[PDB]
């Protein structure tokens, strides 16, 4: 429960959940806090961690301050930044068509190191967007989202690849930092070791470290453990440092003259110098903890030393070597091991706080330049900052991340799930990621590192499989980017409460058990073989003291939409998957139901996403409409919500809230005040739960169809509700300017009847496509006036009107815009898609009327036919279990335990021993309705209205046809499923052309759907036709149908006359290729 | 009718033969009064003419009478489709 | 993997089992795009 | 391409081959080169070479075995021996 | 490797003497069109002006040789009568391209029928054929299988 | 794994990574065999080399 408005909702669930669900998008809000300082953040750290809580814009001033010149007679440094109040809320933002930001501020002071006198000027950063309560940010009125980035941390990454010449074994060791050039070692087959420095030609390594100031004494007491290091000192043909230094200088700097200076200062401000090169914060711990440095430390700030150099080497060596651990001189101990790259402890997570982070650094960079170039050119003893400063590029970085990025992406708005799990989205590709290129196949693979930390499931199904994941539902993320996931902690073979949240390399040195796992009365273990993962994705049986530590629930490695899905165990990842993609396109029904049979997760998701309206502070409420709600609380103040009603999302479904109070009502804090899109009473509903019936119909469900009532028409049960939206602009010309009116050049007197007097069409008016909304010219004069779409038709909801003259705002060289919305209510047709939640999807063949259908012997027909041949070759038998328990919830229960609890309700609660008809219930994915408990509770199955049993103990009902009148020889599988209906309608993807548009660049058809396109007849089409030996077909679709020109024209007017098409000429691809080859006086002739 | 195709080097005759003309001047259109120049590039005389069956002259426009050479352009009045299917050389110096 | 999956899809398989039987399954849904153009590629060729 | 001759083959054919290993019986017989080769063959210096110089019929031989060791392994190789003769 | 391009014209019709020109051939303006643009500004190909070139060059050259100039100025033209119809044939192959406005090499007519935008790749790949419509199955059992 | 592999190492005349050697002639064979290795040796029925 915990949510004061909980509608009850049965559960068959065995364990109890020690740690609740923490918010969902977290992720998100505590990334954008970290960003600009937050109290709440600043304590959050505080409470536990560092003492100085250091920010995201703080950090990147500090490391952008003090701005000196090559002197240093002057300094520019900036400081403490502030936000002041936004200007517009989220509604008028989405409505005025502007963005949600926040003025930014931070102290300027200058310095005038001759003088010393301080001229400290407050500045004007720029107008900042800031983030929504739900996770968003709101750029130029559409709503967007910052998704989360995969990346590989900076660090130092070991590996060994088995040679291919020789079969030999060869280790590699790479530092990679978030700035600077990369620098690798080797072991080679000629058992030398070697270096290449910016990637350049390679060296031995001893030049590296002469070049350090390492006399070949330092180095025999430092390695000399290794006679391959040894070697590559006497095999060296450069002894001194300096002949070193200009060593790397030749190979790194060719034409230059070596100089020692220069030499001496590149290798310095290669790696050392915290401007060309520096291993991010995270880079330092990963560096650190590998390799033992730096132990029980800060890691305020640094770059590469010395010390990491030659451990990197030791490390090298001892690992060809075959070693298992090294004791650096004042580091620890640490285990020597090869590096893997997908491993999390490895990769790491790139938040929108960092993206943002990183963007601002570039755009401050800018800035810095342009200040110093304004910096050397003025009179000292009168400049203050706002002089040497110019901050548009900073906004432009802002302004072209929010808009040019691969991260920043308009919202997934076809329902709350799909928003839900856009924002806890892990993306591997991106700026700074990788490509379809390096996008290979084992970065596509599920890792036993992402168990708790990543969905092995939630993923595309083509091009984008693995990359693209979810972030699971216990896991949160630390400072670095390292996911982690809370772990129960044991002591003495019994757990505790005490939590403790692990990312991998941790989780790694433990032996975890199972949230499964017995106990009794303490947390205590009641078995002795308890099964644990172990470090390298293993599992095994182990004893009971020897457990590190315990996952909590069952269900922490899967994902909120893979959370959605009853009866999980039993169905195949493929078809979870499936499932799960389907959920997320789902479109909201004019009326939402909630599963019969669901899982304990549809509450928590609606209420997290925000598409519902939650009591701020307890209170009473005062009034209620459709448009408003007023609470009076109890402390005095009266809260007024407003609700979205009719409101396009991005993907023309319709956002609708309602509310689900009644006036005097006294609501807590945290209790849902309205409904969303879809949802019941604060739980999501995308579907509805229909009595389907298992089985082979005549013919009609072939091969994944299925077959509907019209009861789901008539009813207007799967309906939806689809808006859309048509902009025109008015701008200006040469010839003239483009006025919006309603008079035209000649055209009908009655198309203007729904057209006001602007010109504009009249709300309340019916459409239809070609007709008229809004009219446009542009000077001659023209007829350039807006016109539905072929297809798209409805009525007329609202127009969204801007001026130049109103001076609300507008893009250069445009002067009026407006945007028509116009609804269209779709009612479930045949060539529609549905789904259930187990990866069953099929088109809709027929549509039956009711009276032949099978029904049942209380006369109740059922509302959907499913065949039995696409169950048991898919595994998805999950959805017989959910019709099974549908019908055991539809029709009540009452266990019959005046003798006792039978054999199979031993593990039963007592509260699910009865309950009444339309009781919802709850089986959890892992910890949810057993077998045993079904077939009993299929029995229990509360008569019907005239005291007879509908469903066998097995789930099976007798039927009648509808046709015949005769019932069916057997018994049928019978119950009430929850399905879903899908974005993949009809009328949004059906096309047909005969001739329409053409290129004009190509002379073919304008390929596309919005363009009026036909299909394409590619190479194998040809190539079947050529096998038919069909030829004149084949050259009337490459002739007369795409590129010719005369050929349509004299086709068209052959058919729409009556007489016999003209046959070719001579092909018209070659009466001018030939005047190609004539002009390079190539005598190509043609012969018999 | 089509049974093979063959490819070969051109001489001079061949390129004199293909011809319908010979182009002199470096002209290919006036930007002003946007029309091809005499005895250069898009010309008329040699290239057939643009609006189909008028001549550059402008003169014997109908299609009446066919198969005619204007003395004054030089223009044999015909259909514009020529302006693909016609070609001119230039004998260089 | 030697730990076998001794739980079928009507029993109920437990979160590690399916856990393990997610990498085939991703690596099916991977290779089927590889698969389709190597086959196009050999009939592109002998169609040549 | 392929021919993934076996071991002995694949090194035989190549002087540009780093063992891991080097047996050397009657070892007097061999000359500062001939050291030099093996060396130049074996980084990882990891010889167990056998010999008697008072066995020796040959005019570079070693006459001691710091000569020409000293010059690749000083104070680093060991020496044992086998007194007794059945 | 040198036998091939003698036994060639061993039995060709036609002799080695075409390699050299005397006359050369324009192509119909439909391959260079140029044409206004919808506002008042010009859109063209580059064959035109490279033809325009060639056609100075040879002028020029012709006065040249009727001035009784030096051999010197009559030589240096006739060197650029070369290298113009040379580009204009295919330019960018040999030395460095003729650039055009926006520093770009002239389209010549090699670069008209090579690439995949060539008068030989084209018509083998999809066409967008009108007549034509999709839509989403579904299944009739009261149907024939014609 | 003779798959598509082994098609498009037929279909385009490749020598095979585990070839096998065949007998130029007919007639009888002597097989010796030493350290991994084998020699076989075609004493042919014509009477020749
Ligand atoms: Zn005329």
């Amino acid at each position: 429960n915990s949510v004061p408005g909980a509608p009850n909702r049965v559960s068959f669930a065995k364990l109890r959940e020690p740690l609740e669900v923490p918010g969902l998008l977290d992720v998100q809000t505590d990334s954008f806090e970290w960003l600009v300082g937050s109290d709440r953040w600043r304590q959050a750290a505080i409470d536990r961690g560092e003492e100085n809580p250091v920010g995201g814009l703080e950090e990147v001033l500090a490391e952008l301050s003090p701005i000196e010149d090559f002197s240093g007679s002057m300094s520019l440094s900036f400081s403490d930044p502030r936000f002041d109040e936004v200007k517009a809320s989220v509604d008028e933002c989405k409505d005025k068509d502007m963005t949600y930001a926040a003025p930014l501020f931070v102290t300027a002071e200058f310095i005038n190191n001759n003088t010393g006198e301080i001229k400290s000027q407050t500045v004007f950063m720029g107008d900042f967007p800031m983030m929504t309560e739900k996770g968003t940010f709101i750029i130029n009125g559409t709503e967007r989202v910052v998704v989360s980035q995969l990346v590989r941390s900076p660090g130092v990454y070991f590996d060994e690849t088995i040679d291919k010449s020789t079969e030999k074994t060869l280790h590699s060791v790479k530092v990679i930092p978030g700035r600077g050039a990369w620098l690798e070692f080797d072991v080679d087959k000629r058992d030398t070791v070697g270096v290449r420095i910016d990637r350049k030609r390679r060296q031995p390594v001893t030049v590296l470290l002469k070049a350090l100031g390492w006399t070949n004494e330092q180095i025999v007491e430092r390695f000399g453990f290794s006679e391959i290091m040894m070697g590559t000192l006497e095999k060296d043909t450069t002894s001194g440092t300096d002949e070193a230094l200009l060593d790397i200088y030749r190979k790194l700097r060719p034409g230059e003259p070596p100089t020692k200076e220069s030499a001496q200062t590149l290798l310095e401000n290669l790696f050392f110098k915290e401007k060309r090169y520096d291993l991010a914060r995270v880079g330092r711990y990963k560096v650190n903890k590998k390799l033992g440095l730096n132990a029980g430390k800060p890691i305020t700030s640094s770059t590469l030393t010395e010390e990491d150099v030659v451990a990197t080497i030791e490390y090298l060596v001892r690992l060809h070597e075959g070693q298992t651990s090294m004791t650096v001189p004042g580091g620890v101990e640490v285990p020597v091991e090869v590096d893997d790259i997908d491993h999390f402890g490895n990769r790491r997570l790139r938040t929108v706080g960092e993206l943002i982070q990183n963007q601002i650094r570039v755009g401050l960079s800018r800035m810095e330049r342009v200040v110093r170039e304004r910096m050397t050119t003025q009179d000292v003893e009168a400049i203050t900052p706002q002089t040497l400063i110019n901050i548009r590029p900073v906004v432009a970085a802002i302004k072209e991340f929010f808009g040019t990025s691969q991260l920043s992406q308009f919202m997934d708005q076809n329902n709350p799930l799909s928003g839900l799990t856009h924002k806890r989205r892990l993306s591997a590709l991106g700026p700074g990621g990788l490509s379809r290129e390096r996008a290979g196949l084992e970065v596509r693979d599920v890792h036993p590192s992402h168990y708790g930390r990543m969905c092995p499931i939630e993923t595309p199904e083509g091009p984008n499989i693995g990359l693209i994941g979810s972030l699971s539902v216990y896991a949160r993320v630390n400072p670095f980017g390292f996911i982690e996931t809370p772990y129960r902690k044991v002591e003495n073979g019994v757990v505790t409460d005490q939590i403790d949240y692990l990312t991998a390399d941790e989780e790694d040195r433990h032996v975890v058990a199972q949230a499964n796992s017995p106990t009794d009365e303490n947390g205590r273990f009641t078995e002795d073989r308890v099964m644990v993962r172990k470090k390298g994705g293993e599992v095994e049986f182990v004893s009971a003291d020897q457990v590190d530590y315990m996952d909590v629930s069952p269900r922490q490695m899967v994902s909120v939409a893979t959370a959605m899905i009853p009866f999980l165990e039993h169905d195949d990842a493929n078809r979870a998957l499936m499932g799960a993609n389907m959920q997320r396109q789902a479109v909201p029904l004019v009326r939402s139901e909630a599963p019969l049979v669901g899982t304990g997760m549809e509450l928590r998701a609606a209420i997290d996403a925000g598409d519902v309206v939650v009591a701020d502070k307890t209170g009473v409420i005062e009034e209620v409409s459709a448009d408003y709600i007023t609470v009076m609380a109890d402390d005095g103040t009266r809260q007024s919500y407003r609700l979205r009603k009719f409101a396009r999302s991005n993907h023309g479904t319709c956002a609708n809230q309602r509310p689900i109070v009644d006036a005097g009502q006294r609501v807590e804090a945290g209790q849902v005040i309205a409904d969303g899109p879809c949802t019941q009473n604060g739980e999501m509903a995308l579907g509805k739960n229909l009595l389907v019936a298992i089985m082979p119909w005549e013919g009609h469900n072939y091969e994944d169809a299925i077959i509907l009532s019209n009861r789901l028409v008539e009813e207007d049960v799967l309906t939806s509700i689809h808006i859309e939206e048509h902009e025109i602009d008015a701008r200006d010309t040469k010839l003239g300017a483009e006025e919006i009116t309603r008079d035209i050049p000649n055209v009908s007197d009655e198309v203007l009847a729904d057209l006001d007097e602007r010109g504009i069409v009249r709300i309340g008016a019916e459409v239809r496509d070609g007709d008229i909304l809004v009219g446009k010219v542009t000077p001659k004069v023209r007829d350039t006036s807006l016109k539905v779409p072929h297809g798209e038709s409805g009525k007329v909801i609202g127009i969204r009107v801007f001026s130049r003259e109103d001076d609300d705002e507008l893009p250069a060289g445009v002067n009026e815009l407006v945007r028509v919305y116009v609804a269209q209510k779709r009612k479930i047709s045949d060539g529609d898609k549905l789904a259930g939640r187990h990866g069953n999807k099929g088109v809709i063949g027929k549509i039956l009327p009711v009276e032949d259908m099978p029904f049942l012997p209380d006369g109740t027909p059922v509302d959907i036919i499913l065949n039995t041949h696409g169950v048991p070759r898919r595994m998805n038998i999950g959805q017989i279990l959910e019709t099974h328990l549908g019908w055991v919830a539809k029709a009540g229960w009452n266990i019959d335990v005046a003798a006792g609890v039978p054999d199979w309700a031993s593990k039963l609660p007592e509260e699910l021993y009865s309950a009444p008809a339309d009781s919802t219930v709850a089986t959890p994915v892992f910890d949810g309705a057993q077998e045993g408990e079904l077939a009993g509770l299929l029995g229990s199955t509360l008569p019907n209205r005239d005291g007879e049993v509908m469903v066998d103990a097995d789930g099976k009902s007798t039927l009648f046809d509808g046709r015949s009148g005769e019932p069916f020889p057997y018994p049928v599988t019978v119950g009430y499923m929850y399905i879903l209906k899908l974005h993949h309608l009809v009328d949004d993807k059906i096309h047909a052309r005969s001739t329409g548009p053409y290129s004009m660049i190509t002379q073919q058809p304008l390929g596309g759907k919005a363009q009026f396109g036909g299909q394409r007849f590619g190479e194998m089409e040809c190539w079947a036709m050529q096998a038919y030996g069909a030829a004149y077909t084949l050259q009337e679709l490459l002739t007369i149908k795409s590129d010719d020109t005369v050929g349509r024209v004299k086709v068209y007017e052959a058919i729409v006359k009556g007489e016999n098409i003209p046959e070719p000429g001579i092909p018209e691809s070659f009466k001018v290729l030939l005047k190609e080859l004539q002009s390079l006086c190539l005598n190509v002739e043609v012969l018999s | 009718f089509f049974d093979e195709l063959r490819i070969g080097l051109a001489t001079a005759d061949d390129i004199r033969n293909w011809s319908y003309g010979e182009v002199k001047k470096p002209e290919t259109i006036n930007y002003r009064t946007l029309k091809p120049e005499k005895d250069g590039l898009f010309c008329e005389k040699i290239f057939g003419p643009t609006r189909d069956w008028e001549c550059y002259c402008g003169k014997y426009k109908r299609v009446r009478f066919k198969g005619i050479i204007c003395e004054r352009c030089g223009v044999e009045v015909t259909r514009a489709k020529v302006r693909r299917e016609r070609m001119g050389h230039i004998e260089l110096a | 993997i030697p730990r076998p999956i001794k739980s079928s899809f009507r029993e109920g398989l437990t979160v590690l089992e399916y856990f393990i039987n997610t990498h085939g399954a991703r690596k099916g849904l991977a290779d089927t795009a590889l698969r389709t153009a190597d086959s196009g590629y050999l009939t592109r060729r002998l169609v040549d | 391409e392929q021919d993934n001759r076996e071991l002995s083959e694949r090194a035989a054919a190549d002087r540009e081959w780093t063992y891991g290993h080097v047996v050397v019986d009657e070892a007097q017989e061999l000359s500062e080169m001939d050291w030099r080769l093996l060396m130049r063959r074996c980084p990882r210096r990891s010889f167990t070479i056998v010999g008697d110089l008072a066995q020796r019929r040959s005019p570079a031989g070693a006459r001691s075995w710091g000569a020409m060791l000293d010059s690749y392994v000083p104070g680093r190789w060991v020496y044992k021996s086998l007194s007794v003769n059945y | 490797k040198r036998l091939k391009v003698v036994a060639a014209f061993q039995q060709s019709g036609n002799s080695p003497m075409g390699m050299v020109l005397d006359a050369v051939p324009v192509i119909p303006p439909e391959l260079r069109p140029m044409v206004q643009l919808d506002g008042g500004r010009f859109a063209t190909s580059d064959l035109n002006d490279l033809y325009r070139r060639v056609i100075n060059r040879n002028n020029r050259l012709k006065r040249l040789i009727d001035l009784g100039a030096p051999e010197i100025i009559v030589n240096n033209e006739k060197r650029m009568l070369q290298e113009s119809v040379d580009a204009l044939f295919d330019n960018g192959r040999r030395g460095r391209p003729v650039t055009g406005p926006g520093n770009r090499p002239l389209k010549s007519l090699s670069d008209l029928l090579k690439g995949k935008q060539g008068r030989f790749r084209q018509n083998l790949l999809g066409k967008r054929v009108d007549y034509s419509g999709r839509s989403v199955i579904v299944v009739g059992p009261q149907l024939k299988l014609h | 794994v003779g798959g598509l592999p082994r098609v498009q190492e037929l279909f385009e005349a490749r020598v095979p990574r585990n070839k096998a050697p065949i007998a130029d002639v007919a007639g009888r064979v002597r097989l010796e065999e030493s350290d991994k290795f084998f020699k076989i040796t075609i004493v042919p029925d014509d009477g020749g080399e």
